[PDB]
């Protein structure tokens, strides 16, 4: 088996492409089959680097025709002669065409491959695919592109790894009522196919230097918006062109041009390309795709309605946008060399996204949200032993299951998070410096993370800096090893202690590291609200006088948590703290407040600290208004509701959430006019719509009968909406739960009827809070037919029913009945497992998810493979954490709930 | 007593692919009763009324602006005697007739010119 290269996962080195020209034929209508099919042809023009007596090129789910008896023809260039072919065949897990040649290619030579092939435009969201919407009475028929990780080879036969870079000449055969487009402007207006004037052929100029998965095909009735950028870049808006009209595609053209232009400006590095084109999908599986010159978006991240879209749809759309355009550089014009190091694309992606949102809403402070989003999002799952370092190592990761399983929050989240440490300790301006070198060495080139190391060093050392060794020794420490640490301060004494945190103590760290889990760690300080000098921890332990306390003074670890790190505090240093947030809390740093809750909720879980240390760090909430301090409380408490909204503990916690946030709710019905008003500051819209969600979920009567009135008076009167963009998730939700059959029909209509996705995707959600059983078992079997929710949307709305404590025990009944139907069969199994499992707290539970391992082992889990091994740990984990906290938690909530 | 019209119309091209914001391809300005080649339209009346038949669909509007004119269009006050056209009248005043997209572009489509004496 292993022996063949054609049964190896990675391209052999014999062979390297040179250019590309490819020609495709969407059919938009199906055929006597019922498919919607592709023609299309290419031509390869390839090098031999090292002889070889065969052709290895990626291919997958493509027919050939034959062409004097083969599936390919071989031509030479220049005078090469290419040997005759013996056969072809296609090798289905390795997704390879192979040409079993009777001679050998002759070394440096170069050679021409021609094949004629036909594809499905299936609704898979994947390679060259089919997206429909309806225009009046009539559905409308789309086909666009989606090709990464490696899905390229889905629509033509091509040499897919990243680092097989090539020019791509694009032709697209397409009716001549509708508008072909690709990464490129088209070369000359679209002419009439000569055999069938009924359709039009476009040719497109010659891309760079490209990587295979960022092509772009697409066929479309859609209308734009244009603006040229003040960098000379033309900027298109695509959709549909009801959207259009509506100006759902305004917002974005306001926002793309300058933010593109901020980038170039801001790493001193040009858009090499004449146009960047926005288009927006109905039908579309991650969030957005940064296509060189032809970014492809999810609707609900481009489009945005200012009466019905909300706030943090407005952030979404020019986040990912950012995000998107970040990738031009990252990515596009700097390429990773293979998919282990993803980070250096998706890192600096979601760590950019930030700055370039930022400049263009530079009133939201957008910035701040980081330490929410990114860091503490992945500190959950960095704190398991089965995480993975930010740069797994290349022979780990060789089939499309292992690649897919890599888009997660460690290259995202994680990957944002030490670039916003490493661009703290170092300035943000000689960051940028170096990475403006790293840009220009590299372009239309790939990288490894040793090879961003040495340009950052180059910066460090023209602006002096000085660091306590080189940033490649310790970056290596944050990318090279899994985790993070936990650095223990004992203000008695001044002494710092690191080791690698777990949630579970008794979890077993099996994966090796060179360093021992020990990292060089640049440690930030404040004392009482007063930074002190930053200081470089390089040991397991060391002492300084700056973290050396004396009477009423206390110290914070971590400022604005800039760094990759826990923070723990002996005993009396906490209490001031507590003591300090309870006279006044203003004198800790916002940031730093959500910092001394998530970290004593995690510490607690990892029999650190005390869980009523950490319960107690939410006392002062009552008094607190500010939206980035309660959203770390409720996002860490979200974890006790999981383990304990199925039993008696669930009241008392229901109860102490109440009485903390009711002066919070009473205070926003007064400042917003009961209601008709929103607040001016972006967090505190935020805030605002987090004390009415915790308020109503907890049981106060007044929320209650709000979002129940509001929800009657919209029945009443349907065309006229009454409830604000910003309240509608939580209204939605709330009055579902409240109501019945007729509240969750007019939903149901209204989702169907709907306009804008962003008002779908609320709906889509709050009809999943319904406490009628009947109701959630006749939702999940929508969620599996496409007429009635669309396949993107699918899982998201399961994962909505199994939050739901009512779903959840039909969730994971339905997903231990189906795995195998299902697994054939665009579709998240990652992120499923994950939601379906995290309640479990008990060894029956764990007896289910053991045997579902054992039900499906052999057929396999896919890119849900790790998300299984998570499941397990945490499962053990919550096991023994309910014992040991449940009678505790459930008197500490009794007792301060009066 | 007179009317005074001036008819303004525009057209956006048409799918597929068309730019909702771009300037209209189609534009279509009529001063009703106005000759370019014999000039300005001018006032013959004891009173006269000026009327704006400016297109409307969607988002998209026709507008008439003040320009560099003490007055305005429709709110025309006595006079010596006035003078209307869509060509330059040297010592007079011009009125610029836009087609707007509500919340995004404007785009000048043409040109009114206004002259005037005293009394
Ligand atoms: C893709 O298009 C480019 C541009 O038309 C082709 O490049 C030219 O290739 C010919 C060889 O046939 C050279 O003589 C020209 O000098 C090249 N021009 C440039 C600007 O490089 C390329 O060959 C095409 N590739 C394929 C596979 O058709
Ligand atoms: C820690 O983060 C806060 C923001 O959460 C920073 O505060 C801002 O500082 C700027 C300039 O000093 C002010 O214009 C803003 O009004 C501040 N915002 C708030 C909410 O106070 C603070 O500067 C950061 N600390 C450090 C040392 O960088
Ligand atoms: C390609 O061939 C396979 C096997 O013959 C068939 O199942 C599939 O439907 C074909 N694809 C198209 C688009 O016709
Ligand atoms: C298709 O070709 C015809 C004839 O050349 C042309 O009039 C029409 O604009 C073309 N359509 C597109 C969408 O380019
Ligand atoms: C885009 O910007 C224009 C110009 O500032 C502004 O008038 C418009 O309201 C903005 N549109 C949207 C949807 O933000
Ligand atoms: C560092 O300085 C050298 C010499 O001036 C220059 O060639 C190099 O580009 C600089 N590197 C950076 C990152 O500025
Ligand atoms: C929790 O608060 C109580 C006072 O109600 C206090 O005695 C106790 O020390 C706190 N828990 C800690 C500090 O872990
Ligand atoms: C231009 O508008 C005038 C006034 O509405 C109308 O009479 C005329 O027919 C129009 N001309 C064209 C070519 O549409
Ligand atoms: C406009 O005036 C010129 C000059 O008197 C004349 O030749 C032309 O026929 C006129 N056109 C119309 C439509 O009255
Ligand atoms: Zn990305």
């Amino acid at each position: 088996d292993q022996s063949k290269a054609w049964n190896r996962y990675r391209l052999p080195n014999t062979l390297k492409p040179d250019s590309y020209r490819v020609t495709l034929r969407p059919y938009l209508t199906p055929n006597d089959r019922g498919l919607y099919v592709f023609k299309g042809s290419s031509t390869v023009r390839f090098t031999c680097k090292e002889a070889t007596d065969v052709i290895i090129i990626h291919s997958k789910k493509l027919n050939y025709t034959l062409s004097q008896g083969h599936r390919v023809v071989l031509r030479g260039v220049g005078g090469s002669q290419p040997p005759d072919i013996d056969k072809t065949e296609l090798v289905e897990p390795t997704e390879y065409l192979v040409v079993h040649l009777k001679g050998s290619l002759v070394k440096d030579s170069q050679y021409e491959m021609d094949s004629e092939f036909e594809g499905e435009l299936a609704d898979d969201l994947a390679g060259f695919y089919r997206s429909e919407y309806m225009e009046g009475n009539v559905r409308k028929v789309v086909a666009t592109t989606q090709m990464q990780a490696a899905d390229a080879r889905k629509s033509f036969p091509c040499f897919d790894e990243p680092a097989m870079k090539a020019e791509f000449n694009i032709t697209l055969i397409h009716p001549k009522d509708l508008t072909a487009l690709s990464n490129m402007l088209p070369k000359g207006p679209s002419t009439p196919l000569p055999e069938d004037p009924n359709w039009n052929v476009t040719e497109f100029h010659t891309t760079p230097k490209m990587s295979t998965y960022l092509l772009a095909f697409i066929v479309s009735e859609f209308d734009y918006v244009e603006k040229q950028a003040s960098n000379g870049v033309l900027i298109r808006i695509w959709a549909r062109p009801s959207a259009i009209a509506a100006g759902h595609g305004d917002y974005a053209l306001n926002v793309t041009g300058p933010i593109l232009n901020f980038f170039a400006g801001h790493y001193d590095t040009p858009y090499p390309l004449p146009k960047s084109d926005q288009i927006g999908l109905p039908d579309f599986n991650a969030g957005a795709m940064e296509n060189w010159g032809l970014v492809t978006y999810r609707e609900n991240s481009l489009l945005f309605d200012p009466l019905s879209s909300s706030s943090s749809n407005k952030e979404r759309v020019v986040t990912v946008i950012a995000h998107e355009l970040a990738h031009q550089w990252f990515g596009n014009l700097v390429t990773i060399e293979w998919w282990n190091d993803l980070w250096l694309n998706e890192g600096f992606a979601s760590y950019v996204e930030y700055l370039g949102a930022d400049y263009a809403e530079p009133t939201w402070n957008l910035k701040d949200l980081m330490v929410l989003n990114d860091v503490y999002r992945v500190m959950a799952v960095d704190a398991l032993a089965s995480s993975h370092p930010l740069s797994t190592p290349a022979s780990e990761i060789n089939t499309p299951a292992q690649i897919s399983e890599l888009f997660d929050a460690i290259s995202y989240s994680k990957g944002a998070s030490v670039l916003r440490m490493l661009s703290s300790f170092l300035s943000e301006d000689v960051f940028k410096q170096g990475l403006a070198s790293y840009l220009h060495t590299f372009a239309y080139q790939n990288t490894i993370y040793l090879n961003l190391w040495d340009h950052l060093q180059e910066a460090v050392n023209n602006r002096s800096i000085q660091l306590p060794t080189t940033v490649r020794d310790i970056m290596n420490r944050w990318t090279l090893q899994m985790g993070f640490p936990v650095i223990t301060v004992d203000t008695s004494t001044g002494t710092l202690s690191q080791e690698h945190f777990l949630l579970d103590p008794d979890s077993n760290v099996t994966r090796p590291s060179e360093f021992n889990y020990v990292w060089i760690v640049p440690i930030t300080s404040i004392r009482d609200g007063r930074q002190q000098q930053d200081y470089w921890l390089i040991d397991v332990r060391a002492q300084n006088d700056l973290f050396s306390t004396s009477g009423n003074e206390w110290v914070l670890l971590n400022l604005n948590v800039t760094g990759y790190y826990r923070v723990n505090y002996d005993e009396e240093n906490w209490r001031k703290i507590q003591t300090q947030l309870q006279r006044d809390h203003s004198a800790i740093p916002v940031i730093n407040r959500a910092q001394i809750i998530n970290d004593a909720f995690n510490l607690a879980s990892a029999h650190k600290v005390p869980v009523t240390l950490a319960l107690n760090n939410t006392l002062f909430l009552i008094e607190e208004r500010q939206y980035m301090p309660w959203e770390a409380a409720l996002s860490s408490l979200s974890y006790f509701k999981l383990m304990f909204d199925r039993s008696e503990v669930y009241g008392p916690m229901k109860n102490y959430l109440k009485k903390q946030v009711t002066p919070l709710f009473i205070h926003f019905r007064n400042n917003t006019n009961n209601w008709r008003e929103i607040p001016e500051n972006l967090m505190d819209q935020y805030s605002e719509v987090n004390a009415i969600s915790t308020a109503c979920s907890n049981g106060v009567p007044e929320c209650e009968e709000m979002v129940s009135g509001l929800f009657k008076q919209w029945m009443e009167n349907p065309n006229n909406n009454p409830i604000h963009p910003n309240l509608r998730s939580t209204v939605y939700c709330n009055a579902i739960a409240q109501g019945g059959e007729e509240e969750w029909d007019f939903a149901w209509e209204q989702f169907r009827n709907a306009t804008l996705v962003n008002e779908a995707d609320k709906l889509r959600a709050a009809l999943a809070c319904s406490k009628e059983l009947w109701i959630l078992n006749r939702y999940l079997s929508y969620t599996l037919n496409p007429d009635l929710i669309r396949k993107q949307d699918a899982t998201s709305t399961i994962i909505s029913i199994t939050n739901n404590v009512i779903g959840q025990g039909l969730v994971w009944d339905f997903v231990q009945s189906n795995w195998k139907k299902l697994f054939n069969d665009s579709f998240s199994f990652s992120n499923l497992i994950q939601a379906v499992t995290r309640r479990f707290s008990t060894e029956y539970e764990l007896q289910q998810l053991e045997q579902f391992k054992k039900d499906n082992e052999e057929t396999g889990f896919g890119s849900g493979t790790r998300a299984l091994e998570q499941a397990l740990e945490k499962t053990k984990a919550n096991i023994k954490w309910v014992k040991e906290n449940k009678e505790v938690v459930l008197q500490w909530f009794t007792e301060n709930s009066k | 007593h007179m009317f005074i019209v001036l008819y303004v119309n525009f057209e956006l091209r048409r799918g597929p692919g068309r730019c909702y914001n771009c300037r209209p391809a189609v534009v279509n300005i009529t001063l009703a009763n106005f000759n370019e080649t014999k000039g300005p339209l001018c006032v013959d009346t004891s009173h006269f009324t000026t009327q704006f038949v400016g297109v409307k669909f969607d988002r998209w509007s026709a507008s008439i602006n003040t320009g560099n004119c003490p007055f305005s269009f429709g709110k025309v006050v006595k006079f010596g005697s006035v003078c209307f056209s869509l060509k330059d009248i040297p010592g007079g005043c011009a009125m610029p007739i836009m087609a707007n997209l509500a919340n995004l572009n404007s785009h000048n489509i043409g040109t009114l010119y206004v002259s005037w004496s005293d009394g």
